[PDB]
């Protein structure tokens, strides 16, 4: 995250980590949705053109972390994985539409104060919620310094960041980028103007972008972090899976197994 | 980068 | 049902449960139009 802030601890306690085996690497964020289900970037697994396919044994699921590096002892959970779901027209092709994933879990994590999920959104939550200036969450341990193109500084945070980003409409979404952009994506993020910065960068990627109902108190997640041009430069936007949109996906896939 | 994790989980 | 069994979705142990607010989460809730 760049011009975010530390985590409260406890504050978001749905953030997962996605971390390789071998080498240990943290690999993108994630988030929990249920005590079995895990929910993700598809580009986070599979990425044909860096050669990038992951499968389950070669993954661990972090819950309940603070700490980027530390084994926080008896705080987090570590969970394997069961069976990796994408989304079947994922396109990885051309602009990452679709950029979705479900993981299930080998066993169900119990929860606790620090672990503990995340609501999926509604119709009618997603519409009053999804306009243009509202601002919603964005959580995780990735750089806080833009690496496409290296930055230094400080490079990577030691705790879970934060950053609050209003929806941008929209035309200056599509406007900001040569990229096609689907009715599956959203955009975020300070216009250049507002005196305001911040973005997701680097290791972010499928984290949750989450809000607040003012009906009900209740956090929703809203948006995956998919991708962006950069971090944090000015004029361009992060764009984010819209979640709501390929819901039926998600419940499709959670009913068929199964218990 | 990384703090060791126990065994049981690789 | 009711959720993904859960049902106590979105709410935090350490906030909500206990009613106590996190430091910038008011900044989310006036974006909302404002609304109160
Ligand atoms: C995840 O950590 C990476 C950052 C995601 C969010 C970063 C941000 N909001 N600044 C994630 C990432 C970011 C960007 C791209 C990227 C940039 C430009 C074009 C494309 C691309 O290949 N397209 C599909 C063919 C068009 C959208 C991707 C890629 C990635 C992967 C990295 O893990």
């Amino acid at each position: 995250i760049v011009e975010g802030s530390d985590a409260e601890i406890g504050m978001s306690p749905w953030q997962v980590m996605l971390f390789r085996k071998s080498p240990q690497e943290l690999l993108c964020g994630a988030s929990l949705i249920s005590d079995r289900w895990v929910l993700t970037a598809a580009h986070c697994l599979l990425y044909p053109p860096w050669d990038k396919n992951f499968t389950e044994n070669d993954l661990l699921v972090r819950i309940g972390k603070h700490s980027r590096t530390r084994y926080e002892r008896n705080i987090e959970k570590i969970s394997m994985l069961e069976k990796i779901y994408i989304h079947p027209r994922y396109n990885w092709r051309e602009n990452l539409d679709r950029d979705i994933a479900l993981m299930k879990l080998k066993k169900p994590v119990a929860f606790s104060d620090y672990i503990h999920p995340v609501c999926l959104p509604d119709r009618e939550t997603a519409a009053s919620l999804l306009q243009a200036g509202y601002k919603g969450r964005v959580t995780g341990w990735g750089n806080l310094k833009e690496t496409w193109t290296a930055n230094v500084g400080k490079g990577q945070p030691s705790v879970l960041q934060v950053v609050n980003l209003p929806i941008v409409e929209r035309p200056v979404c599509k406007d900001s980028t040569r990229i096609r952009i689907t009715d599956n994506m959203f955009c975020a993020g300070y216009k250049p103007d507002e005196g305001k910065r911040g973005d997701a960068c680097e290791g972010d990627s499928g984290g949750p972008f989450v809000m607040k109902s003012p009906f009900n108190n209740r956090w929703y997640q809203m948006g995956i972090v998919s991708w962006g041009e950069g971090c944090d430069r000015d004029g361009k936007y992060g764009f984010y899976t819209h979640v709501f949109r390929l819901k039926k996906w998600i419940q499709k896939v959670i009913d068929q197994f199964g218990e | 980068d990384f703090e060791e994790i126990p065994e049981e989980y690789l | 049902t009711f959720g993904s069994g859960e049902a106590d979705c979105g709410l935090r142990p350490l906030f909500e449960k206990k009613s106590l607010e996190d430091k910038t989460e008011r900044e989310l809730l006036e974006s909302y139009i404002d609304g109160r």
